């Protein structure tokens, strides 16, 4: 958060799972989508 | 090709992989105030050679000189202030020296001495992989009027709304508000005693 | 050896 | 005193186009039948860099086929000798009188952009039509997407 | 060992003094190769690989 | 976590792209061992 | 399985270094069969 | 010596468009459509008078009609929001037209199960027994996690007179794609809510209730 | 090389700094500082025997 940007998103299997249980710990850690406002993970190495 | 990522089409990147050049008017850059600026999407080719300056440096070095059949003396003085080619003041190094030097000799019996003292002031555009200068300014489209970045009165080239948010900075701020200035103060010397016997 | 770089933004 | 960027020996009529697929039945052009609308097809060289086959890949967007067609560079011209297999799902494909005509078509921004147009039979179209592919290369602005 | 760093960076190009070798040798990411010089490729991006 | 798509610090850990050469903990394995290791061993030497 | 993706969303943003143990020593949470691929297109095949 | 490089751009400045009103609206067959409103702006100015509107509504014919609402730029650039208007039938049924709220209870099935509630659908006749419905999902997709509307699941369905209720067509955009089985339908002329339980891709289903 | 004057070694020693990769600078060598214009003459000894 010092040394370099903001590198890291929520991953895929830890979002899809918290929102499956209605976690509210969903929201620790992790942010609502600056687009759309909820909660979206990506699939690992799925970025390019 | 201009402005852009993946090959597609950008308003804010800081590289040059977008589609080919049109002519066609595109939009670049952040949004302010409701407003967004909007230019032909062609190649700037000098852009990046534009954006430097003519480096100037003024010397003055002057010398008094005189000898005996005894005895010699020198005295000397030398000055440089050079601003180099990168805008701004930053490339500075002011250089001033003094040295006086003599011998006498009486006898089999000579000692002479050697004084000199130097001065400078370097100031240097830092360089780096962050928010340094060449760094934020290799990272342009080829497409982007980079000498069109210099205007802070204009509120698209102020720090919030720079066209590019990639780890990178206008580079004219970066010049003109940061700071890596060194001064110096030097004294060295010798005496000799020669004594022939 | 030692010192680290960053990637950059695209 | 000016670098040369290179490329592969076809690099001309290598590239990502927006195609339509047209088909002639009973004589007569029909404007795409099977309704798919405007669909992503890439051309590219070969592992082997040579300037006499390249491949044409449709991306699986209309009938799921890849195949090395040959190439006559300075024409501009791609076709095949008879029916090729197919990489994608074994099959076989026919291309027949391809062209890659530059700066001729128009894109939806009313821009030039590179044509392309090759006829294509499938030896398992139970109805053995010829269809033709037709379209302009993607320019990457999102308003000539589709 | 036989080696020691000079200069270079974390997982990337490095500058070296190697014992049989001349004062500031290079080390650097090169693309695996099969046994007769061709490029391995990935089957899915087609970028080399390390 | 993954790699946000707008930077691209990460994604050769994301990706299983790294390989030895990487030195993907060398800045860890120093501290562990030539850091932590040899203090816990004068440690043990000095007190009783 | 409740036991042991409860340890999981438990270590996020805790300690890393030992989820990824705990996820090898007990393989749980379990790896899709899918790819990554498969369940972008089509969301219903993947377990969240 | 001299330079080459000046900046060649344009400032443009931005259309704003807001629409005043609901954005999905149904009206009975010869009510008329009377424009909600909407309101435009151009650097402070108001444009509201520039706005074009591409579509009509039909109020004598049932169906969907879909108004286009613009605003332009100087430089042609144009900022825009879409209204829909559905039309009933006009005939009588217990069922009435039309903007749904899903209700309480209604949750997954498989594999999982969340409970979800608050969202709007849409449900108008176009003949005297079949009815057109926006998302057979409640939103579960559409406005859950905000896939869009083509994550909805349209189709029509033909009024018994057990009150159950007997799906014609469904289709999901973007996914194939169609629903697997209907169970557990049924309507009470008095709540006036409808039930139904759907079953989704192979191993999915539901089981929502709407309401007014 | 050590540099030697009259004949007395000089400092030369150099001010750069530490972190090439984010903060790079160099500002001088202990021998920039001489003027040449009092130079009469240099004499480079090469070898170390
Ligand atoms: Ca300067
Ligand atoms: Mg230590």
């Amino acid at each position: 958060a010092v040394g370099l940007t903001g590198n890291h998103c929520a991953a895929y299997p830890l979002v899809s799972y918290l929102s499956s249980t209605g976690d509210p710990r969903i929201a620790y850690g992790i942010s609502k989508t600056d687009a759309d406002g909820k909660y979206v993970g990506q699939l690992p190495g799925g970025k390019t | 090709f201009g402005m852009g990522w993946n090959g597609n089409h950008t308003e804010l990147e800081n590289g040059s992989w977008g589609p080919r050049f049109d002519g066609s008017m595109q939009l670049w850059g952040n949004v302010y105030n409701n407003s967004q600026k909007l230019k032909p999407y062609v190649a700037m080719p000098d852009n990046i050679k534009d954006f430097f300056d003519a480096g100037f440096r003024y010397s003055n070095s002057l010398s008094f000189n005189g000898a005996t059949d005894k005895s010699d003396y020198y005295v000397s003085f030398s000055q440089i202030s050079d601003d180099g080619m990168i805008p701004t003041d930053a490339d500075s190094y002011d250089k001033y020296t003094f040295s006086a030097r003599g011998s006498h000799k009486a006898g089999a019996l000579t000692f002479s001495s050697s004084l000199n003292y130097a001065y400078q002031k370097n100031n240097f555009a830092t360089t780096g992989q962050g928010l340094s200068m060449l760094n934020s300014l290799y990272q342009t489209p080829r497409d982007i009027s980079i000498i069109g970045l210099e205007d802070q009165n204009d509120p698209f080239n102020t720090p919030g709304y720079y066209y590019t948010p990639y780890g990178v900075m206008n580079p004219y701020y970066i010049l003109n508000n940061y700071l890596n200035e060194y001064e110096s103060e030097r004294f060295y010397g010798k005496f000799q005693l020669d004594y022939e016997f | 050896g030692g010192g680290g770089g960053g990637g950059g933004g695209g | 005193n000016d670098t040369e960027p290179g490329g592969t020996a076809v690099e001309k009529m290598a590239g990502d186009w927006w195609v339509t697929v047209n088909a002639f039945i009973d004589g007569k052009e029909v404007e795409d039948p099977f309704g798919a609308g405007h669909l992503q097809m890439s051309t590219y060289n070969t592992a082997s860099n040579s300037e006499t086959e390249m491949w044409l890949d449709d991306l699986g967007n209309f009938w799921e086929y890849k195949l090395k067609v040959n190439v006559n560079y300075a024409a501009r011209t791609f076709s095949t000798t008879g029916f090729v297999d197919n990489v994608t799902y074994e099959s076989k494909v026919k291309i027949t009188d391809g062209k890659v005509l530059e700066k001729a078509a128009t894109t939806p921004s009313g821009m030039p952009a590179d044509s392309i147009v090759y006829m294509v039979q499938f030896d398992d179209d139970e109805d053995g039509l010829t269809y033709k592919v037709s379209g302009f290369r993607r320019t990457g602005f999102p308003a000539d997407d589709f | 060992g036989g080696i020691t760093t000079i200069y270079g960076l974390n997982g990337g190009t490095s500058m070296y003094a190697i014992t049989g070798m001349p004062v500031g040798v290079f080390k650097a990411q090169v693309a695996e190769r099969d046994p007769q010089g061709r490029i391995v490729v990935n089957s899915s991006t087609g970028l080399p690989v390390e | 976590y993954e790699q946000k798509p707008e930077s691209n610090q990460y994604n050769t850990l994301c990706e299983y792209t790294f390989t030895e050469s990487s030195q993907q903990m060398d800045y860890s394995y120093r501290i562990l061992f030539a850091g932590a290791l040899e203090d816990a061993k004068q440690v043990l030497e000095k007190t009783t | 399985n409740l036991i042991y993706m409860q340890k999981w969303v438990s270590l996020f943003y805790m300690d890393h270094m030992e989820a990824w143990s705990e996820i090898r020593r007990t393989d749980c949470p379990k790896l899709s069969s899918y790819s990554a691929a498969q369940i972008q297109a089509s969301e219903s095949v993947y377990t969240p | 010596c001299d330079k080459s490089t000046d900046d060649t751009s344009k400032v443009t400045y931005f259309v704003t468009l807001e629409r005043e009103g609901d954005e999905k609206i149904v009206l009975e067959k010869g009510q008329p459509f009377v424009e909600p409103g909407y309101y435009a702006e151009m650097n402070g100015e108001d444009i509201t008078e520039s706005v074009q509107i591409k579509g009509s509504v039909d109020v004598n014919t049932p169906g969907i009609y879909n108004l286009v609402y613009a605003a332009y730029n100087e430089d042609g650039f144009a900022k825009t929001f879409t209204r829909t208007v559905y039309v009933a039938d006009n005939t009588a049924s217990p069922l009435k037209s039309g903007i749904y709220t899903v209700a309480e209870g209604s949750k997954r099935t498989a594999p999982s199960v969340v409970a979800f509630s608050g969202y709007e659908i849409v449900i108008f006749q176009m003949e005297p027994g079949i009815f057109y419905i926006s998302d057979f999902l409640g939103g579960w997709y559409d406005q859950r996690a905000g896939y869009g509307p083509d994550y909805a699941m349209v189709g029509k369905f033909e009024l018994n007179d057990d009150n159950t209720i007997t799906p014609l067509e469904s289709y999901v955009a973007g996914w194939g794609d169609s629903m697997d089985q209907m169970t557990n339908t049924l309507l009470d002329p008095a709540t006036g809510t409808l039930k139904w339980t759907v079953a989704y891709a192979g191993q999915l289903s539901f089981d929502i209730i709407v309401k007014q | 090389p050590l540099y030697v004057v009259d004949g007395v070694p000089l400092n030369n020693s150099t001010v750069y700094s530490t972190d090439g990769l984010n903060s790079g600078y160099d500002f001088g060598n202990g021998a920039n500082a001489i003027n040449p214009d009092d130079v009469a003459n240099m004499t480079i000894l090469k070898g170390a025997a």
